[PDB]
C-alpha cells in the first residue's frame, strides 16, 4: 500500500507539457465547502480551474 | 465474458534496477520511470534543484530538441507529466498503442541526455514563481511545507516548492549534479502499462544503465518537532497536529492507516455530516459554525507523521483544535468497539481498490511500491494486510500519536489558536 | 502485438435491456474488484419555469438527507459504513446520483438508489436547512469568475429560453420554494421512461436487471395518463452582456456561435477543430514550441493566463467557443488571435494540424474513460443523449474520417459570419465592441 | 500579434482614424471636423485641375 | 532563401487559398474592364452596347 | 445573487424573423444577413457609378 | 491610502540589516504574546490598516496616565501648563503589563546570505528590578561592542 496518493495525506506536485499543475493530497476541504462562506483563492494571477484532456464525442 | 486478465510481469535485474510491466489490452499505453530523488535529496546548499529539475522536462536533450519533445509529443497527442513527492520523482508518458516508441525514446531521453542549457535554464527561472504560487494559494500547502520544516530537522523539511531566495540562482551545474547522483539504476523503476515485458526489459538493458550516485534510500530524518506559526489575516484557519508514527511497509503504518478511517479522512456523501466520522462528531458536539477536521496521514521511507487536520473560523481554533485532540484521547483510553474498527477496514480497504482501478492510479502504486519496497503487492494480500491489524494496534497507534512530542504548523488569525503548550 | 485498432474491440459491448416500467438498465463489464452504479435523470433547469427554476438544484440538497425507509442519518451511516461513495449532479439537461463501491456491494448500492430516486422524505426541517445552505452557495458561486461567465453566456446567448437559466437558479426562488414546488417536479419528472440505471465495473447484467426488477419495479401501476413534457427548442441570440467590475484583477471572457446539439454527426469534426486550438495555462511547460498557434502566441506574449475551447451540447442546439482569463490590457489581442485562428480553421486549414486534432482527441477519448466512475457516467449520459451506447470503435471510424477538407467546410458551417454570443466580467474595458467582434468573425480576404 | 497596431505606420493611422476612443454621444455638430477636412482636401484636388490651365 | 516553403503544407496552403486567388483576379478584370470601357472586351457583353452605332 | 441577472426583454427591438423563443435563428440568419449586406452592396454599387 | 506604501519602504530598509529579521524573529518566538508583536507591520498588513484603527489607536494608548512630557530648553511652568492645557485625555487601557507571557523556541530562516547571524536567549529580568542591573553586569563580563576601533 506504498504511494502518498494512496495514503490520502501528504502533498504531491504534478508538472506537464500539455496539462495545467496539480498539487497535493489529504488534508481537509471538500467537507469545508459544504459548511458554506469558503469562496477560495479564485484566479488573482492564476492556471485553469479544472484542467481539461476529459473531452468527449 | 470480459478478456481473462492478465498478470503482472516483475523482475529486478543484478544492477538494482525494476521493471514492472501489465499488458492490459487498453487502448492506450502508460510508461512511467519512478526515481529515488524527491525533494528530501536535497541539501541545505541547493534547495529547491528538484523543483527546477520537475519543471525542465521538456529543456533539450541530446537527440531531441526542446522543440521536438514538444512538437513531437503533441503530434501523436500524448503527455509528459512529471509528480514529484518528498520521497519521488516520476516521470510519467501517456500515448496511443502504436505510439509508445516515440514517448519512450523522449523519455530516455528528458532522464538520462538533459543537456540543461544556460539560456534554457534561465529563461525557466521565472516559472518557479509562478509554479510557486499557483500551488500556494492553497492554504493547504503552505500548512504541510511549514508541517515537514518543523518536524524534521533534517531531509523530509526540504519543501516540494523552491524557496524565494533560490528562484534564479539553481545553477545548470546543479541539476546535472543532481541527475547524475540520483537518476541511477538502484535509485530506480521502469513500470508499464500498455507495452511488453521484452520491450521494458531491452529499454532497461539498454538505456537505463547508469550507477555511479548515492546509495541510501536513509540519509535519514532525524524527526525532531515544533512548531510554525503564520499570521495572515486569511478568512479562516488552517492547523495541522501531528506526531511521529511509522515507516511505509511495516505493520504499524497500516495501524495508523486504520486508525485514519476510525478518527476520519475526506467525506463519503456529497453535502453530508459524515456520521461514520469519529473527529467530526467530536467537534460538531460543541461547535456551532463552519468547520472542517480530518485525520492526517503521512507515510514515508524512514518516518511518519499521524495526526489531524482543521480548518475553522479565527475565534473557534482552539476549541476545534482541543475537541479533536480529546477524540483521539478516548481511543488512546481504550474507547474503541469492534464495529467501529469493521468500518474503518472497509472505508480503507473500498478505498484502496478505488484508488488503483485507473491506469494512472495504477502505475503511481505500482512504481511507488516499486521504490519503496522493491516487491509488487497485489490487492488481494493488501486487504489482507489491512484485515491482521486488531482493534489494539489502531489502540497502541493512537497511545504513540498523544504520548509523542509533538508538531505542528497553522496560518490565519492565529489569536486564539493554542501552541502545544497549551494542549 | 495488439494494434490501437484491436484494442478498440477488446472493450466488451455495453449490453441493454428494458424493464416493462420503461427504465432502461444498462452495463459495462470488466474484471474490477469495485464499481460505479447510478441513475442518470432525464431533467435538468431547461425543463423549469422560471417560477420553480432551483427545484431540481433543491432536490439534489435533499436527495440524501432522509428516506420513508432510511430516516435522516441511515443512508449515509449504510454507505459510509461499507466504504462506499455517493454522489450528485446537475445540469441544464442532466442529473444523475451515483455510487461508488465494493462490486460485491451492488445488491445494496442499487437498493439505495431506488430508494433514494424514489421515496425521498421532503421533511420541511430540512428544506428549510437546506434553503441557508443552496442561499450561501450562491454568494460562494459568485467569487468564481469562471462560474460566472458560463452562467451570464447561458443567459445571452439563450436569451429568453429555458436554457438562459442556471441550475441553481435566483436567490428568490431559493428563498420562496416549498415542498409541494419540490414534489410536483419531483413526480413529473422522475418517471421511469426519463431514466437509466447504469453500472461500470465487476458485474454481470444478469444480477444488475434482476436488481432493476428488484427495487425500481414499483413504478408500474399506471404512468403518463394526464400530462406528457417534450423539450421545445432554445432560441439562440448573438448578443453581449458586459459585466464591468474594475477591482477584480483579471478579466473572465466568454464567446461562443451556436453549436447544433448531442445528436449531430458534425461534433466530430467541430472537436477536431477545438482539439487544434486546444487550451493553455500559465503552469503549461511547452511555452513558445507548442504546436497551437494561440497556445503559442499567448505563452511568448504573455497574452494571457488561461484559455480553453469548448463544444458545450444540449438537444438540438450548443455553445461552440472559447473562454480565457487574462490582464486588462490583454483582452484585444487575444480576442484578434483567437479569432484569426478560427478563421484560418474555416478557409485555410492544412492536413497535419488537423491530424494532430484527430490524435488529441483519440486520446482524450480513451484517458477519459479509465475507470469505473467516467465510464458508468458516459452510459448513463449516452442513452439519455444518442439513445445508446456508441462504441469506441465508431467514435474511431467518425475520428479517422475527418480530414482538412472536412475541418474547414464544418468550422465554416458555424464559425463563419455568424453571430457570437459574448460573456464579459471583471476589467473590462478594453473588451472590443460587439461590432468588431462581429467583423472578426469574417475576413475581407476570404 | 497584431500588424494594424505595431506597424510604425498603420499604428499612427490606428490611433487616429480606428481604435481611437470617442464619446458615445457626440452630435451631428462634431461632424463638421471631418467636413473641414474633406473640404480641405475637395479644393486641392479641384484648386490643382484648375491651376493646370490657367 | 525559398526552398523552405516547398513542401506538402504549402501545397495544401496553395490548394486552399485559389477558388479565393481567381475570384479576386476576376474582381480585378470585370473591375479594370468596366472602369476604363474596354470595348475591345466589352463589344462582346450581351447588354451593355454603349458604342450603340 | 449573480444569478438574479436575467437578460433584459429585446421584443421591441427584435428583427420578426427572430421574435418566437421556440423558434431556431439559424432558419432565418441567411435572410437576414442578406437584407443588410444587400444594402451594402447596392450602397458600393452606387458609390462605384 | 496614499501613505500606505511607505510601510513596504520603511520596512524594507530596516530588514537589510540581518539583524533586524532575526530580532523580530527572535521576539516572537521568546513570547507568545505582546512582545512577540515586531515594530515593522507584517506584509499581509500593508495596506489594510484602517484610518479607524489608528483613532482608536490614539485614543486608547495616548492618554495622561500612559504619557510623560519632557523638555530640554524649556521651562517647568510651561510644560506644567500645555500638560494641564493640552494633554488631560484619558478614556483608553490602563496596564502596563496587558501581560507578556514568556514561552520560548526557535525560528529558523534559510537564506543564502553570506554569513550566519544566531541569537540564543533565556528569560532574565524586568528592567527596574535589582536582577537586571546584574544581567546588565554579566552582559560587559562576557562583551557588548568594542571599544577600539580595529582590536
Ligand atoms: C500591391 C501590394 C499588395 C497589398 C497587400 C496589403 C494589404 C493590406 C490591407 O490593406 O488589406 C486589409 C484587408 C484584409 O482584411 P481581413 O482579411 O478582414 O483581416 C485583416 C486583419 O484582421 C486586420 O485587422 P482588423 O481585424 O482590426 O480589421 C479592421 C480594419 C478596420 O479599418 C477600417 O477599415 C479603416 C477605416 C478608416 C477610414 C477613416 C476615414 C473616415 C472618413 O479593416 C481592415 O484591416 C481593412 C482596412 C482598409 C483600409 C483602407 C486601405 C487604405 C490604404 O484586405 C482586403 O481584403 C482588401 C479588399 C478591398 C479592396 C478591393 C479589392 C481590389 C483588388
Ligand atoms: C443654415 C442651415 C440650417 C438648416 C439645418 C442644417 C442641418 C444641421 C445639422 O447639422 O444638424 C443635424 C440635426 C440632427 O442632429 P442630432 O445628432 O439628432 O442632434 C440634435 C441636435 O444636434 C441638437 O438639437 P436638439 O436635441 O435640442 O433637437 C432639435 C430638433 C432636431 O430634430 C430633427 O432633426 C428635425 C427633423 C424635422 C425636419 C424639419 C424640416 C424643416 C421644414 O428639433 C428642431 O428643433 C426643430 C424640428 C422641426 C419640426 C417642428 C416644426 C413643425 C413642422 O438636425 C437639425 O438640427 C434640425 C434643424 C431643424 C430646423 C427646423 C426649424 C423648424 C421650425
Ligand atoms: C491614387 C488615389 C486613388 C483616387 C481614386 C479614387 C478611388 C476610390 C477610393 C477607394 C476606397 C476603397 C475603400 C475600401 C475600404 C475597405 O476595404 O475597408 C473595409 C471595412 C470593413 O470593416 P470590418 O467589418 O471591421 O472588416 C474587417 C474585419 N475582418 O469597411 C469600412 O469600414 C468602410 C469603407 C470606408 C472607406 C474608407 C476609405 C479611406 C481610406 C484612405 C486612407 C486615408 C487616410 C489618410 C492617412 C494616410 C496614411 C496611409
Ligand atoms: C492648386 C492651388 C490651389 C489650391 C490648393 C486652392 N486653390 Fe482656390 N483657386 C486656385 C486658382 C488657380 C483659382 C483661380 C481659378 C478660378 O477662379 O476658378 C482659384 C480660385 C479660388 C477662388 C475664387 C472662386 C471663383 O471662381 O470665384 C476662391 C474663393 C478660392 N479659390 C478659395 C480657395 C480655398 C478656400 C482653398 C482651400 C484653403 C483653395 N482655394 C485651394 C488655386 C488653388
Amino acid at each position: 500500500m506504498l504511494s502518498v496518493a494512496a495514503r490520502s495525506g501528504p502533498f504531491a506536485p504534478v508538472l506537464s507539457a500539455t496539462s495545467r499543475g496539480v498539487a497535493g493530497a489529504l488534508r481537509p476541504l471538500v467537507q469545508a465547502a459544504v459548511p458554506a462562506t469558503s469562496e477560495s483563492p479564485v484566479l488573482d494571477l492564476k492556471r485553469s480551474v479544472l484542467c481539461r484532456e476529459s473531452l468527449r464525442g | 465474458v470480459p478478456p481473462h486478465p492478465q498478470d503482472l510481469e516483475f523482475t529486478r535485474l543484478p544492477n538494482g534496477l525494476v521493471i514492472a510491466s501489465l499488458e492490459n489490452y487498453a487502448p492506450a499505453s502508460r510508461i512511467g520511470l519512478f526515481i529515488k530523488a524527491g525533494s528530501r535529496y536535497e541539501n541545505s546548499n541547493n534547495l529547491g534543484t528538484s523543483h527546477l529539475l520537475r519543471l525542465a522536462s521538456s529543456l533539450t536533450t541530446k537527440g531531441a530538441s526542446s522543440f521536438k519533445i514538444t512538437r513531437g509529443i503533441e503530434a501523436v497527442g500524448g503527455k509528459l507529466s512529471v509528480t514529484s513527492t518528498r520521497e519521488n520523482m516520476a516521470y510519467t508518458v501517456e500515448c496511443l498503442r502504436d505510439d509508445v516508441d516515440i514517448l519512450m525514446e523522449f523519455l530516455l531521453n528528458v532522464t538520462t541526455a538533459p543537456e540543461f542549457r544556460r539560456w534554457e535554464v534561465a529563461a525557466l527561472q521565472p516559472q518557479l514563481r509562478i509554479d510557486k504560487a499557483v500551488a500556494l494559494q492553497n492554504p493547504q500547502a503552505h500548512v504541510i511545507e511549514n508541517l515537514h520544516a518543523a518536524a524534521y530537522r533534517n531531509a523530509l523539511a526540504n519543501s516540494l516548492y523552491c524557496p524565494d531566495y533560490r528562484i534564479g540562482k539553481v545553477t545548470p551545474v546543479e541539476l546535472h549534479d543532481y541527475v547524475q547522483n540520483h537518476f541511477t539504476s538502484a535509485r530506480m523503476a521502469l513500470i508499464g502499462l500498455g507495452v511488453s515485458h521484452p520491450v521494458l526489459k531491452q529499454v532497461a538493458e539498454q538505456f537505463l544503465n547508469i550507477r555511479g550516485g548515492l546509495g541510501l534510500s536513509g540519509a535519514k530524518a532525524k524527526y525532531h518537532g515544533g512548531e510554525i506559526r503564520e499570521q495572515n489575516g486569511d478568512s479562516l484557519v488552517h492547523a495541522a497536529l501531528v506526531a511521529e508514527s511509522a515507516a511505509i511497509g511495516s505493520a504499524e503504518a497500516n495501524a495508523f492507516s486504520v486508525l485514519q478511517h476510525v478518527l476520519g479522512a475526506g467525506p463519503h456523501v456529497k453535502r453530508g455530516s459524515n456520521a461514520t466520522s469519529s473527529l467530526y462528531q467530536a467537534v460538531a458536539k460543541g461547535v456551532h459554525q463552519p468547520f472542517d477536521v480530518s485525520a492526517f496521514n503521512a507515510s514515508y521511507s524512514d518516518s511518519g507523521l499521524f495526526g489531524f487536520y482543521t480548518i475553522s473560523q479565527a475565534a473557534s481554533a482552539g476549541d476545534v483544535i482541543k475537541a479533536a485532540y480529546n477524540q483521539v484521547k478516548t481511543i488512546a483510553q481504550g474507547n474503541l468497539s469492534n464495529p467501529d474498527v469493521q468500518a474503518a477496514k472497509n472505508k480503507l480497504k473500498a478505498g484502496y481498490l478505488m484508488s488503483v482501478e485507473s491506469s494512472e492510479g495504477f502505475l503511481d502504486e505500482v512504481g511507488s511500491q516499486a521504490l519503496a519496497a522493491g516487491s509488487y503487492t497485489p490487492p488481494s494480500t493488501v486487504l489482507q494486510q489491512i484485515d491482521a491489524v486488531a482493534d489494539a494496534d489502531v489502540i497502541n497507534a493512537a497511545k504513540k500519536f498523544v504520548s509523542g512530542r509533538k508538531s505542528m504548523a497553522a496560518s490565519g488569525n492565529l489569536g486564539h489558536t493554542p501552541f502545544i503548550d497549551e494542549l | 502485438t495488439a494494434t490501437y485498432a484491436q484494442a478498440l474491440q477488446s472493450v466488451p459491448e455495453t449490453q441493454v435491456s428494458q424493464l416493462d416500467n420503461g427504465l432502461r438498465v444498462a452495463s459495462e463489464q470488466s474484471s474490477q474488484p469495485t464499481c460505479t452504479v447510478g441513475v442518470w435523470i432525464d431533467a435538468g433547469s431547461r425543463y423549469e419555469s422560471e417560477k420553480n427554476n432551483g427545484a431540481g438544484y433543491f432536490v439534489e440538497h435533499l436527495a440524501f438527507k432522509g428516506t420513508k425507509n432510511r430516516p435522516g442519518n441511515a443512508l449515509e451511516k449504510e454507505v459510509e459504513s461499507m466504504g462506499a461513495h455517493l454522489n450528485a449532479y446537475s445540469t441544464r439537461e442532466h442529473t444523475a446520483y451515483y455510487i461508488k463501491a465494493l462490486s460485491k456491494d451492488l445488491p445494496k448500492a442499487v437498493e439505495l438508489l431506488a430508494d433514494i430516486v424514489q421515496n425521498c422524505s421532503l421533511e420541511d426541517s430540512q428544506i428549510e436547512k437546506e434553503r441557508d445552505v443552496i442561499l450561501q452557495e450562491l454568494q460562494e458561486n459568485d467569487t468564481s469568475m469562471r462560474d460566472v461567465v458560463f452562467n451570464y453566456l447561458h443567459a445571452t446567448a439563450f436569451q429568453g429560453t429555458p436554457l438562459a437559466q442556471s441550475v441553481e437558479g435566483p436567490s428568490e426562488n431559493v428563498r420562496k420554494l416549498s415542498r409541494a414546488d419540490l414534489t410536483e417536479y419531483l413526480s413529473r419528472h422522475y418517471k421511469a421512461p426519463r431514466m437509466v440505471l447504469a453500472a461500470a465495473g465487476g458485474l454481470e447484467h444478469r444480477q444488475l436487471l434482476d436488481l432493476a426488477q428488484k427495487h425500481f419495479s414499483g413504478l408500474s401501476g399506471t404512468y403518463d395518463e394526464d400530462a406528457v413534457p417534450t423539450l421545445s427548442p432554445c432560441r439562440f441570440t448573438g448578443s453581449q452582456i458586459c459585466h464591468r467590475e474594475d477591482g477584480l484583477p483579471l478579466a473572465h471572457v466568454a464567446i461562443a456561435v451556436e453549436g447544433p446539439g448531442w445528436a449531430h454527426p458534425d461534433n466530430v469534426a467541430l472537436q477536431v477543430a477545438n482539439a487544434i486550438i486546444g487550451h493553455y495555462d500559465c503552469t503549461y511547460g511547452g511555452g513558445a514550441h507548442l504546436s497551437s498557434p494561440l497556445a503559442s502566441i499567448a505563452a511568448t506574449n504573455k497574452l494571457c493566463q488561461s484559455f480553453q475551447t469548448f463544444n458545450i451540447c444540449y438537444a438540438d442546439t450548443g455553445l461552440l467557443g472559447a473562454h480565457f482569463v487574462c490582464d486588462h490590457m490583454s483582452i484585444d489581442d487575444m480576442m484578434f488571435v483567437l479569432q484569426g485562428q478560427w478563421m484560418r480553421l474555416c478557409t485555410s486549414a492544412t492536413e497535419s494540424e488537423v491530424l494532430r486534432g484527430k490524435n488529441l482527441l483519440r486520446n482524450a477519448l480513451v484517458s477519459h474513460l479509465d475507470g469505473t466512475t467516467p465510464v458508468c457516467e458516459d452510459i448513463g449520459r449516452s442513452l439519455l443523449t444518442y439513445g445508446r451506447r456508441i462504441p469506441l470503435a465508431e467514435w474511431e471510424s467518425r475520428i479517422a474520417e475527418v480530414d482538412a477538407r472536412v475541418v474547414r467546410e464544418v468550422c465554416s458551417k458555424y464559425f463563419y459570419d455568424q453571430c457570437p454570443a459574448v460573456a464579459g466580467f471583471g476589467p473590462i474595458e478594453q473588451l472590443p465592441d460587439y461590432n468588431r467582434i462581429r467583423s472578426g468573425m469574417f475576413w475581407l480576404r476570404f | 500579434t497584431n500588424i494594424r497596431k505595431s506597424h510604425p505606420l498603420m499604428k499612427i493611422v490606428n490611433n487616429a482614424f480606428i481604435d481611437l476612443p470617442a464619446p458615445s454621444n457626440i452630435s451631428s455638430w462634431w461632424n463638421f471636423g471631418s467636413l473641414l477636412g474633406i473640404c480641405l482636401i475637395l479644393q486641392i484636388l479641384t484648386g490643382l485641375f484648375l491651376a493646370m490651365h490657367y | 532563401m525559398l526552398t523552405r516553403f516547398l513542401g506538402p503544407r504549402y501545397r495544401q496552403l496553395a490548394r486552399n487559398w485559389v477558388p479565393t486567388a481567381g475570384l479576386w483576379g476576376a474582381v480585378g478584370a470585370v473591375g479594370l474592364v468596366w472602369a476604363t470601357d474596354w470595348r475591345l472586351i466589352l463589344d462582346w457583353v450581351p447588354y451593355i452596347n454603349g458604342k450603340f452605332k | 445573487s449573480h444569478t438574479d441577472i436575467k437578460v433584459p426583454d429585446f421584443s421591441d427591438y427584435r428583427r420578426p424573423e427572430v421574435l418566437d423563443s421556440t423558434k431556431s435563428s439559424k432558419e432565418s440568419s441567411e435572410a437576414r444577413k442578406g437584407f443588410s449586406y444587400l444594402v451594402t452592396a447596392t450602397t458600393t454599387v452606387g458609390v462605384a457609378y
